[PDB]
């Protein structure tokens, strides 16, 4: 009828990729597709849970702005590049600490890190450093905490031993959202459309669970309105 | 007199000395904010006249501490950084402190 | 002549861009940062590049 509407269900998942998945709700009534589309972009890009790395300590390293023998890149490059560091923690631990020793020349990457079985590294092939000597070793402790949102290293609340270097922490998981509203063929009804999310992430979210989140948040936002009252 | 280089920075707690050394210079690596002391400098100084609260004040509570003053190195305002070098240089004829 | 000691200092300071920074181009196009906008907020194409 024209007071009840129909109900959208999560109806298609698809993994391009592990770092590219596309998701398919249907059916929507008009106009439904890009409020849903565009809410849902907004909160994906914004408020989505994930797991980054804060802290490091290399074993010789005082400063960022330094050197260590046999290593190519100065410790601020080794820094940024565990930026771009994948790592998903398994559910009731907000702070975990992994190890990454390597000694010989060749590339360290990310699949030399070892963990306790609840750290999962999705990117195993990405470069951290390379040792140039075969004399070279590197020892170095990383810790990954889970948060929300980009929280820069000046903006922690303030004793921190001389050794132990911030990093800059973007939790957010995800990098890339697009969405596309096409018609839908349902029953003999024309006015029904679907909407394709296109999600691009760095594999640490499942594509099911991040539109589940988002409408969670959403649903929780417009309770307010619902319950519109003088507060 | 002659100024000293020395961590005994009167009216300074050891929460301002932590990233001093013994002898008063700050390490290398160590993340320092606007007002953190990096040198610790004592200058003599000479008698100087209180006015008769300041007398009384001090007649109630006995706390004077007064030989020298503090006039030491400081990190400017709205500056945050980490100390990557320190270098000291000492004329010839005058003792090389621990640093 | 009457110095004793001389101590030197460096500090090594991460300056982020921030509203009132000057940023140009090679064709004499400058300008002033104005406001850091979220990425939600900024225009993309069809594709979802912001």
């Amino acid at each position: 009828s024209v007071t009840e509407f129909l109900k959208p269900r999560l109806v298609d998942i698809e993994q391009i990729s592990t770092t590219h998945a596309k998701v398919t709700l249907e059916p929507l009534e008009r106009g439904f597709g890009h409020t849903l589309g565009n809410a849902l972009r907004r909160i994906l890009l914004s408020s989505m849970p994930g797991c980054a790395v804060t802290e490091v300590e290399i074993e010789g390293v005082l400063h960022e702005y330094s050197t260590k023998e046999g290593v190519q890149e100065d410790i601020l490059e080794i820094l940024l590049n565990l930026k771009g560091l994948a790592v998903r923690v398994a559910e009731g631990k907000d702070e975990v600490f992994i190890t990454l020793n390597k000694s010989g020349s060749g590339p360290v990457v990310a699949g030399d890190i070892t963990h306790d079985g609840d750290v999962e590294i999705v990117n195993p092939e990405h470069v951290i450093c390379h040792l140039t000597s075969d004399n070279a070793a590197i020892a170095m402790r990383i810790k990954v905490e889970r948060g929300r949102g980009y929280v820069p290293a000046s903006a922690r609340i303030h004793e921190r031993p001389i050794g132990r270097l911030l990093v800059d922490a973007t939790f957010s998981p995800v990098d890339k959202i697009a969405y596309s509203v096409e018609a839908a063929r349902v029953e003999q009804r024309t006015d029904l459309d679907k909407l394709v999310i296109d999600m691009e992430t760095n594999g640490t979210l499942e594509p099911e669970e991040a539109i589940r989140r988002a409408a969670t948040i959403l649903a929780e936002q417009l309770d307010a309105f619902v319950d519109l009252r003088d507060v | 007199g002659a100024e000293e280089i020395t961590a005994d920075i009167p009216n300074v707690g050891e929460a301002a000395l932590s990233k001093l050394d013994e002898s008063g210079i700050v390490y290398i690596g160590a993340e320092v904010k606007g007002g953190d002391i990096l040198v610790g400098k004592v200058t003599p100084k000479g008698e100087t006249q209180l006015t008769p609260e300041e007398k009384l004040l001090r007649a109630i509570f006995g706390e004077k501490a007064s030989d020298v003053k503090d006039t030491s190195l400081r990190v400017p305002n709205s500056v945050a950084g980490t100390v990557i070098d320190v270098q000291v240089f000492t004329r010839d004829g005058v003792e090389k402190d621990k640093r | 002549p009457g110095v004793l000691k001389i101590v030197k200092v460096y500090l090594a300071v991460k300056r982020r861009i921030q509203p009132g920074d000057k940023m140009a181009g090679r064709h004499g196009n400058k300008g002033v940062i104005s406001k850091i906008n979220p990425v939600e907020d900024m225009p993309y194409d069809e594709n979802g590049q912001p």
